[PDB]
């Protein structure tokens, strides 16, 4: 029952990731895997952001 | 400084032919800039020693070669475009 | 004959950048060339 | 082999101190200590007899010991030149030695500096700028040797001695004061060196800004039983003019290569005496009149314009000199080397400056306080 | 087997270059590289044995890693001639021990030292009692020759450990005629 009025504790740094990689890639969308914590319930965090491999995906 | 930035800049200088250290700040309480970079430097003396290779100040400065503000400026919430000189003066 | 020994490290050096250039190559080939495929098996035009 | 220095190990009394060691070395077979030994004959007086019998046994050593340093070899072909008195055979020798003798270290720099100090017997500036180049072509590396640096400099300075740049003395003096800090060897000689530096770097005119590093502590040591008015015109180079029979002692005392270009060192003193005379006093009036020119200066009215379109020429100072009030104008300058006294009480500038900027900071701040807004 | 990072340095100082036993002692240091090397190749495959050099400062090459033969490839040209130091490769190697990554293994040192080694008798005795706080156990070994009478090493030895100690042993090395399997075999039993 996780219905809740939830929140995700993002990591300003991973905001920059996404943005540095997105914003001069390939004219299509890019994908990866998180790096944070599920902290608790009606919140979640997020610290870390790897960037990913250039293998053709979506 | 310590002792070892040089040995390690020019450990380092294979892999760079311009390796740079950079004396980098934890607390921002500057009057000005922070962070200054200093590259392999060949400047012993009008003695001319065996050749120290204490890295000079190698001047740069806070670029931001792209804006990326979309969350950036969305962090500020702070400033205006200040249409400031006393600011400026005092500083 | 003591330049032997100085001509098997040359030689080893010789087979490391063998391997290397077949890493750069090949390895990163199998990307490259993979993407070009890719180009050309998942989906013609005028000069 | 071993019968070698089997008959030649006795080599005086009290010589196989060492020697009755030596015929244990080789047993033990070492080199680390018998390249010492080598050192230790250098060492011990020896008139070579040794050493310019084992250099067989050197070509042996080249042959099957094949891992030391070549140091020793041509350390000791430069000790065997006592009994051979002939270069010649030592140069493709030496050259041979370089060839067949292997190692990692930089071995082409120590080979052509001993070549540069046996190549005094050639007849210079045919082979001594080709090698001695290639010298400095081979030192931008790594200088860590720096014995090899003193080397350069020797070769460098017999350089000098052929013919051409009367102040490349200075600067190569300074690759001598800097090759290694630690003179290395007693005070007499060098400081006949000292003086003679004095010389040397005094008369002949590359360097303008001469009176320049007499602080440093291994020259005026030298110099403190020097000749006491070799001191005091260096100080009249220095200082820069206001010693009158200083800079005429140079014209009472110091006749060797001094009327060729005295009159230059005069041109210099009066180049001197222009930083001098606008450094010394800081206040203004830097419309200055010729009067004090012609007068200290020991120039005349008519070679005023000379003296600083020379200056022109030389480029420390740049005057707007006037020429209806025929006054020698004072535009900007390059100071002095040091005024210790100056650099304590340069706080009449300094802290003048940062208290008054200071100040009057505060004080427009404090005119313009309440629109802090 | 037993629980270490024997650490292996370098005897690449200026005392290893003469042909007493062998024409070389590169061979005596390389080959016993080589055999601790291999030891630790075989012994177990979860091991960090890579290299320490005391020539002037502590460059650490590759890394402490499992495999061998890219170190076996850095023994050549291993070049032997600098300042010998024993004090700083057991205190980088103290701390690049400290950087371990497979929590399995203790801290072992062997120390090929060639020379009459440049360290106080207080430095000694504060390195000794220092891997006594420290919980290290060292194989201190000498190659090329060390002067008659040795003082380092051997009190180091003396004052190395305790509470299950055991490893502090030295061989000390005449410059004889020999050969260099048999100057590292009279150091292959007790290091």
């Amino acid at each position: 029952a996780v219905d809740t009025a939830e929140q995700v504790y993002i990591s300003s740094l991973a905001l920059l990731k996404m943005l540095k990689h997105g914003r001069a890639g390939v004219p299509m969308e890019v994908m990866g895997l998180m790096l944070g914590e599920f902290v608790d319930d009606y919140t979640v965090r997020v610290i870390d952001v790897f960037a990913m491999p250039q293998s053709g995906t979506g | 400084l310590h002792k070892n930035d040089i040995a390690i800049n020019e450990l380092m200088k294979r892999y760079c032919p311009n390796s740079v250290l950079v004396i980098i700040d934890v607390k921002p309480k500057d009057l000005g800039l922070p962070t200054e970079a200093y590259i392999s430097v060949e400047e012993v003396h009008d003695d001319g020693t065996p050749t120290s290779k204490t890295f000079e100040h190698v001047t740069s400065e806070i670029g931001a070669e792209e804006a990326e503000e979309v969350g950036v400026e969305h962090l500020l919430r702070d400033i205006k475009d200040t249409t400031s000189q006393r600011i400026t003066n005092q500083v | 004959r003591t330049r032997l020994l100085d001509s098997e490290i040359k030689i080893m050096k010789s087979e490391v950048l063998r391997v290397t250039h077949e890493l750069q190559a090949m390895k990163d080939k199998i990307k490259e060339n993979s993407e070009k495929i890719k180009v050309n098996k998942t989906l013609v035009s005028n000069v | 082999v071993p019968g070698f220095l089997q008959q030649s190990q006795n080599s005086g009394p009290g010589q196989p101190a060492v020697w009755h060691r030596l015929e244990e070395l080789y047993t033990k077979k070492l080199w680390h200590q018998l390249t010492l030994q080598v050192l230790d004959f250098v060492q011990d007086p020896c008139f070579a007899q040794g050493d310019g019998l084992i250099k067989l046994y050197e070509n042996f050593i080249s042959e099957f010991e094949h891992r030391v340093n070549p140091l020793s070899l041509v350390e000791i072909i430069l000790h065997v030149v006592r009994q051979m008195t002939d270069p010649n055979v030592a140069l493709t020798f030496l050259e041979k030695t370089r060839e067949k003798v292997k190692s990692s270290d930089e071995a082409v720099i120590l080979c052509k500096t001993a070549i540069g100090a046996l190549k005094l017997n050639i007849g210079d500036l045919q082979v001594t700028k080709e090698t001695i180049e290639d010298v400095e072509e081979m030192l931008n590396n790594l200088p860590g040797v720096t014995s090899v640096h003193s080397r350069f400099y020797d070769l460098s300075s017999k350089y000098y001695q052929t013919i051409g740049n009367h102040a490349s003395y200075y600067k190569d003096a300074l690759r001598f004061l800097g090759c290694v800090d630690i003179k290395d060897l007693p005070v007499s000689e060098q400081q006949e060196r000292a003086f003679t530096l004095g010389l040397a770097g005094l008369l002949g005119e590359g360097v303008f800004n001469f009176g320049e590093l007499l602080m440093h502590p291994v020259l005026e040591s030298l110099r403190n039983t020097d000749r006491q008015w070799l001191i005091d015109t260096l100080y009249a180079f220095n200082s820069g003019n206001v010693e009158r029979f200083q800079t005429l002692k140079t014209a009472w005392g110091q006749q060797p290569d001094l009327a060729a270009n005295e009159a230059q060192l005069l041109r210099k003193i009066q180049l001197l005496c222009l930083m001098e005379m606008t450094f010394t006093r800081p206040a203004n009036h830097r419309q200055l009149t010729f009067e004090e020119i012609a007068k200290s200066a020991k120039i005349t009215v008519n070679e005023v314009e000379l003296l600083v379109m020379k200056a022109l020429s030389v480029g420390l100072v740049k005057g707007s000199i006037d020429e209806v009030d025929k006054r020698v104008h004072m535009t900007w300058v390059q100071p002095r080397v040091l005024d210790l006294q100056q650099i304590k009480g340069m706080k009449d500038r300094l802290e003048f400056w940062c208290t008054d900027v200071k100040s009057m900071e505060m004080l427009v701040e404090h005119q313009a306080h309440d629109i802090l807004t | 087997m037993v629980l270490e990072s024997t650490m292996v340095c370098v005897d690449n100082s200026e005392y290893m270059r003469n042909g007493d036993f062998l024409p070389t002692r590169l061979q005596a240091q390389q080959d016993a590289v080589n055999i601790v090397c291999h030891s630790k190749t075989r012994s177990n495959p979860e091991n960090n044995v890579g290299l320490i050099t005391l020539a002037n400062d502590c460059e650490v090459l590759t890394t402490l890693t499992p495999d061998t033969g890219r170190i076996l490839s850095k023994l050549h040209t291993v070049q032997p001639k600098g300042k010998i130091t024993f004090c700083t490769g057991i205190r980088v190697a103290h701390l690049a021990l400290k950087h371990r990554q497979g929590k399995n293994h203790k801290m072992r040192i062997i120390a090929f030292v060639g020379s009459p080694v440049e360290d106080n008798e207080k430095d000694l005795v504060k390195l000794a009692k220092r891997l006594k706080k420290e919980k290290v156990n060292v194989d201190i070994i000498n190659f090329g020759e060390e002067e008659v009478n040795t003082e380092k090493l051997t009190a180091f030895v003396n004052t190395l450990n305790g509470k299950d100690g055991t490893g502090s042993h030295l061989v000390t090395v005449p410059p004889g005629p020999s050969l260099a399997d048999a100057l590292i075999s009279s150091p292959i039993l007790a290091g």
